[PDB]
């Protein structure tokens, strides 16, 4: 394995060299639309950047050290929290606003229990000031975690051992910024405490979704419903 | 599966 | 505000001594809504016990009447469930909703097969990691003062704090490095994420249960439901 | 609603 052998700044290094690009949507500001618009808009942006996070996910120390089958389970597991903590992290410096690319940035006033638990996250990272070397590990992290325990033959252990090494990564990057240890480790629970709310958003999403998928007024592509018949 | 197919290029 | 100036050893004494006891279910050979019937009672006896609990943990009566409402809404299936899988460790295989009451795979109604699993999995990991009741007890208040903190404040996040730096004055005292504290440290609080995810789970049938009214659901457990959605 | 009551009590 490379991934057991890398430096915490190789293994930056690497996470930040894997960052997929921001996509755009197409929104077109002349259009007047409506709930389902927007929800055909993300739909359409979320599809996308699927792709992009396939190929993003090969590229994180560990991951195609493991079998296809658990590659497919953890990325099944795990797309929504993915996009959505992205989400978030690019939203940041837009107070009251998300980001969901950089030609649709909606506000409150137009689902309102994800928009403001969305909110509430992206805020929350605000005030910590999460860096950017902290937020691509935290995104491999949720890759790794979430997926873990939904799976003799064989391991997992592997996988737990990349999760600590992402582990020390963000403690050296905290103290490389001047932290005391009493702080490296407050901000390290603080950090892994936020994925848990993440999961909570991914869960409430996936359910919208499948009411969407029912309700067949917005169109879902065969690569986001394979994703969503995941979540049984 | 569509997700099968990707991860392997 | 005495919550914060607590030791570190104060504050493990003060969880300790704030545990709910272990309560029985009745005294058949179970079908799909008598099973469901026994943890429904079952549940809502402990929900008496886990509000007295909730006025022990340091920090928690310093809130406003409402907010206690809140986090003990979102946290209720959670706080329960984190004390089903530990009380589940020395049962491999099983679950141990109550000491007479002891449940393994072979039937679950239908789609408990998977909620099942994941309770036991989740035990499994406490087993491995050879998880102790001190930090049990802070993984516990940690999951009633976090997972309603997002509205879904700043006192919250410095008791949160404050019950992180036990967490370390525990792995410390255990012989453990630095790099294995907060190696272990990361480890208990992601599996807190997975918890997260069974609560969801677990809840979406609660509330499908009530719409097919076989499993008659407590006042209390009504409201406690509600609150979801 | 019940909970309040339980808080107070
Ligand atoms: O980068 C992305 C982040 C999130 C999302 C999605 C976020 C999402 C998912 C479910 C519900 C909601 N509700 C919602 C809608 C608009 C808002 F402003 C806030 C919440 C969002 C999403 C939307 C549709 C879809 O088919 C797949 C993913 C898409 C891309
Ligand atoms: O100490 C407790 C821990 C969990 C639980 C519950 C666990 C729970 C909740 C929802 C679904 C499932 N699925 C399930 C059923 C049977 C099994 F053997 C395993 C899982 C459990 C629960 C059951 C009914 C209820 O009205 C409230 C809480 C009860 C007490």
């Amino acid at each position: 394995s490379l991934a057991l052998s890398l430096t915490a700044d190789q293994m930056v290094s690497a996470l930040l060299d894997a960052e997929p690009p921001i996509l755009y949507s197409e929104y077109d500001p002349t259009r007047p639309f409506s709930e389902a618009s927007m929800m055909g808009l993300l739909t359409n942006l979320a599809d996308r950047e699927l792709v992009h996070m396939i190929n993003w996910a090969k590229r994180v120390p560990g991951f195609v050290d493991l079998t296809l089958h658990d590659q497919v389970h953890l990325l099944e597991c795990a797309w929504l929290e993915i996009l959505m903590i992205g989400l978030v992290w690019r939203s940041m410096e837009h107070p009251g606003k998300l980001l969901f690319a950089p030609n649709l940035l909606l506000d409150r006033n137009q689902m309102v229990e994800i928009f403001d638990m969305l909110l509430a996250t992206s805020s929350r990272f605000r005030m910590m000031n999460l860096q950017g070397e902290e937020f691509v590990c935290l995104k491999s992290i949720i890759l790794l975690n979430s997926g873990v325990y939904t799976f003799s033959l064989e391991e997992k252990d592997h996988i737990h051992r990349v999760l600590d090494k992402i582990t020390d990564t963000l403690i050296h990057l905290m103290a490389k910024a001047g932290l005391t240890l009493q702080q490296q480790h407050q901000r390290l629970a603080q950090l892994l405490l936020i994925l848990s709310h993440i999961r909570h958003m991914s869960n409430k999403g996936m359910e919208h979704l499948y009411s969407m998928k029912c309700k067949n007024v917005v169109p879902l592509s065969d690569l986001l419903l394979e994703m969503l018949d995941a979540h049984r | 599966k569509i997700l099968h197919r990707l991860l392997q290029d």
